[PDB]
């Protein structure tokens, strides 16, 4: 354990192309740590983490226009990723294959992320509606329409109760996934929002924008709790610690900083990057940070605990 | 405003003590190359095609 | 036309490991657009260059804009137009040697274009897709200008 | 006859001033 | 002069070291060394903003706003930070403020002609620059002139079909640009738009002359790169441009510009690099996927791979595979795009020809695809005949 935050492990050439998106899992049966990588190169890789290590486990055909986004379920050992060929396809991590392949449509699939009980699959629209597939029945169950533009990011909150989602004109809807009503309507940002996640209390809603600035709101009572600024270009991608007190952010600027929630402050910046960060995930326990980006390298973190 | 009013001959002092070099006009400038001579030739050529010469 | 290659190099280190020759030193430039990497020799005291100048450089295989070929023979009297009016130093040399990246599964991604000026070396190391008129044993021209910027 | 289908893309030539300079006074 | 050559850290600490010093100076002159407290809080101010640590940057504009409610360039950067912000209605309101301290600042209007101009305003945007030009300490100033010559500049990216109007909206761009560049020879962006004017004008020799020379005195104007590449597209150059629009986008932006990253697919695509156009434009689409016309071409460059695949007997039946689902995405897109397409940029017809053909090539690339099978059947025959030859020997 470090008391300072440094570079730990660096896998150059990890994909052909350019990464887009990656997320770290914990398999609970044996206490091993799991990293889903998507890339433009149409193939989403399953990395091991083992011994300060990434040992490629693997290599999953089937997109054809490059991986948008992946997700990895909290309770079960599947993956589910999104590419821009419009299709979902969800993957078994302990038998590498393919479980079931849905097609959303040319324009209904864009963003993943499983709900925390990993019963549903949420995913944005070109129409402005968040269209939400069963992981089981494989099959479209209901859609929650926002009335706005291209959802670009979206969020289940840890405990369940909220799903944001974010669009192109930057403006943030949050729905009550037990009634499926629309609770809020925030103005956001005035630039597209490409990513959005909730704490781990879910307490707080943390937003990033092309604008270069870092949203924090209120999920209770949806009041702006503060502005974040620091980084030069767009911010592409934000993750929550599970401590609830730091997140960590990415952006086109080729920096990945670490910010404290209580403070407001940058703890810390890291330039190792060639290229634009698109994306940043804590492992379970938060002691670690893996990030992905254009230059098609997976770097990983070590953070104080 | 009455308050706000009474306090420019203070800014006037102080803009007095500043420099600024890059203004909007010396933004649009070569650092030492004439364009003129050349153009105008370039453009006297074209214009010569127009009128079918 | 019969450009091979064209565009603006900025000097980055004379003679780096000392000046070898009175007459004659090295050039370290790279190019700003095709971002090519240059070492080239310069009679410095005919045309004498400075750490930090920029340059216009347009490697051409003939000096007539109409690309009629020239026959590599001496005579300075002649009415046709030529590239060396718009020029300031002006060598002339063959082409000895082209190496690159290659590999037996592949070709190569970068270039290197050796070129000697009748014992004044130069070469253009690049990528495989602007040194394609470069071909060894064959005449090309230096044609550089300094920028007044 | 039928113009084979290129890429949809209307070439600007562009002449975009620069923004505003605000660089730091010297006193 | 640390902050002009980007040495913010070492900026920080001789901005504050100034203020710390004019704070313990102010007992001898307490008005001087707080007029000095001022122009430094302001280059301190610029500074965090160039850190980007914009939250800082507007608490001390508003507090030299509490002090010194006169000092116009406070409201500008505020304004300037709420248009970066893409808060234009804000924007507008900081620089309205700071024409109501001084009503004939010529950056104030021309940062609010900006903000027109941006949201392509161009009446109001074109009045705002002649409000500058009719004051006599400013009726020659180039940065107006320019700006009204980009106006007339901007008419000629839509495809216009009265060509007399196109014409005089050319010569009335060129006039403009050249009587900037009669008042200032060393006017950059006025040989630049008269390059741009050439260029659509069609004298593409006499246009790359123009910005060869303009790139030859700056080499900080991304523009001047773009038309230049674009030249080189209408010259064939093909290998030349891609290489500028690539060096362009990894110099000039911190983000991916769609625009020019269109453009780079563009002369990857009539450079026959269907491969790299494609990924090309992925990565365009990824960033704005709403755009049909990204999508579009997508779907054209998938039905540029199956046609070629499908069309050569040599590829295998992977390959082959790949095309036909390759073919079954561009009629998808193509059908789609029928529907929802953009009017305005494309013609639907376009699209549904596409479709069209697509379905007629999909009809021969199954007859390929048994072709491919069987082709593919005939190899591992030739592989196992090898195999029991070296078992022979």
């Amino acid at each position: 354990m470090t008391n300072q935050y440094g570079i730990l492990f660096k896998q150059e050439q990890a994909h052909d192309d350019a990464i887009w998106s990656v997320a770290w899992g914990t398999n609970k049966k044996e206490n091993s740590e799991t990293v889903v990588t998507g890339s433009l190169d149409d193939l989403v890789k399953v990395w091991k983490w083992r011994d300060e290590r990434l040992d490629l486990q693997w290599s999953l055909e089937g997109h054809q226009l490059g991986v948008v986004s992946v997700d990895i379920s909290h309770t079960l050992p599947i993956a589910a990723s999104s590419s821009l060929d419009a299709h979902i396809r969800l993957w078994d991590l302990e038998n590498g294959k393919q479980i079931k392949s849905i097609d959303a449509g040319p324009v209904d699939a864009w963003t993943l992320a499983f709900s925390p009980d990993s019963q549903y699959l949420a995913t944005g629209t070109h129409v402005g509606k968040v269209n939400i597939f069963g992981v089981e029945s494989g099959k479209k169950e209901y859609s929650l329409d926002t009335r706005g533009k291209f959802i670009l990011s979206i969020a289940y909150s840890p405990d369940g109760k909220y799903l944001a989602s974010g669009a192109i004109d930057g403006i943030i809807n949050i729905f009550d996934i037990a009634t499926g009503k629309l609770l809020h309507t925030l103005e956001g940002h005035a630039m597209p929002i490409r990513s959005l996640t909730f704490s781990p209390d879910s307490q707080l809603l943390v937003t990033a924008s092309d604008d270069g600035y870092i949203k924090i709101y209120d999920v209770q009572h949806a009041n702006l709790a503060g502005t974040l600024s620091g980084h030069a270009s767009w911010v592409l991608n934000v993750a929550f610690c599970p401590d609830d007190t730091h997140f960590v952010s990415s952006s086109s600027d080729k920096s990945v900083k670490v910010w404290d929630v209580g403070t407001r402050t940058c703890v810390h910046t890291f330039f190792d990057h060639q290229d634009q960060v698109w994306g940043v995930k804590y492992n379970g326990n938060g002691s670690k940070i893996v990030s992905v980006g254009d230059d098609q390298e997976i770097h990983i973190y070590d953070c104080p605990i | 405003r009455s308050f706000v009013d009474a306090e420019v001959d203070v800014t006037r002092d102080i803009v007095s003590r500043e420099r600024v070099w890059r203004t909007r006009t010396t933004i649009l400038q070569s650092t030492g190359k004439n364009f003129s001579k050349n153009i105008f030739a370039i453009l006297q050529s074209v214009k010569a095609r127009e009128e079918g010469r | 036309a019969g450009i091979l290659f064209e565009d603006i190099f900025d000097v980055k280190d004379i003679d780096p490991e000392g000046k070898k020759f009175d007459r004659v030193s090295r050039l370290h430039c790279e190019s700003e657009s095709f971002k090519m990497d240059l070492i080239l020799d310069v009679n410095i005291q005919i045309y004498p260059v400075d750490l930090g100048d920029k340059f216009r450089l347009v490697i051409a295989s003939t000096l007539y804009e109409d690309g009629t070929l020239d026959d590599g023979e001496y005579n300075p009297t002649d009415d046709r137009p030529s590239r060396a009016d718009q020029f300031e130093y002006v060598m002339y040399g063959k082409v000895y040697r082209i190496e690159g990246d290659e590999t037996s599964t592949e070709a190569a991604t970068r270039l290197s274009a050796y070129v000697s000026y009748g014992g004044l070396l130069m070469r253009l190391q690049g990528d495989a897709n602007n040194l394609h008129g470069f071909e060894v044993d064959s005449r090309v021209y230096l044609l550089m200008k300094k920028l007044a910027f | 006859l039928p113009e084979r289908s290129g890429v949809v893309c209307r070439v600007k030539y562009c002449n975009s001033l620069p923004d505003i300079p605000f660089d730091p006074k010297f006193i | 002069l640390h902050f002009r050559l980007g040495n913010l850290g070492e900026a920080k600490k001789y901005f504050l070291a100034s203020l710390d010093r004019a704070k313990a100076e102010a007992e001898h002159d307490e008005h001087y060394y707080n007029a000095i407290s001022v122009t430094t809080s302001y280059n301190l101010a610029r500074l965090y903003e160039a850190m980007c640590e914009f939250h800082e940057a507007e608490k001390l504009y508003k507090n030299i706003l509490r002090e010194h409610p006169n000092y116009v360039d406070c409201y500008l950067r505020l304004g300037a930070m709420a248009r970066d912000k893409g808060n234009f209605y804000e924007a507008s309101d900081w620089f309205k403020e700071a024409l109501q301290i001084n009503q004939d600042h010529p950056d104030a209007w021309s940062l609010i002609g900006n903000l027109h101009l941006a949201k392509q305003e161009w009446g109001p945007g074109q009045k705002k620059f002649e409000r500058i030009l009719k004051q006599p300490s400013t009726q020659s100033d180039t940065y107006s002139m320019l700006a009204l010559g980009n106006v007339w500049l901007q008419t000629l990216h839509q495809p216009t079909r009265d060509r007399e109007k196109e014409k005089r909206h050319q010569d009335r761009a060129l006039a403009i640009y050249k009587q900037v560049l009669r008042n200032d020879a060393k006017n950059l962006y006025a040989a630049n738009g008269i390059g741009a004017v050439l260029a659509h004008k069609g004298y593409f020799r006499e246009a790359r002359d123009v910005f060869a020379q303009v790139r030859e005195a700056t080499a900080d104007i991304s523009d001047v790169w773009l038309n230049l590449a674009h030249i080189y597209v209408e010259q064939k150059q093909y290998i030349s441009a891609v290489q500028m629009y690539e060096n362009c986008l990894r110099k000039f932006y911190k983000h991916q510009n769609t625009e020019v990253v269109l453009y780079l697919a563009r002369a990857l695509f009539k450079c026959g690099k269907l491969q790299e156009c494609k990924q090309t434009l992925l990565k365009a689409r990824h960033v704005a996927p709403s755009d049909t016309v990204l999508m579009f071409n997508v779907a054209l460059v998938l039905q540029r791979l199956a046609t070629s695949v499908l069309k050569d007997e040599k590829s295998n039946l992977k390959e082959v595979l790949n095309a036909v689902k390759e073919l079954e995405l561009a009629h998808r897109y193509f059908s789609y795009l029928s529907k929802v397409g953009d009017k305005m940029r494309f013609d639907l017809a376009l699209a549904a020809t596409e479709a069209r053909q697509c379905s007629d090539l999909l009809s021969q690339a199954q007859y390929h695809v048994a072709r491919a099978r069987k082709q593919d059947e005939e190899e591992r025959e030739l592989r196992a005949k090898q195999e029991q030859e070296k078992e022979l020997l």
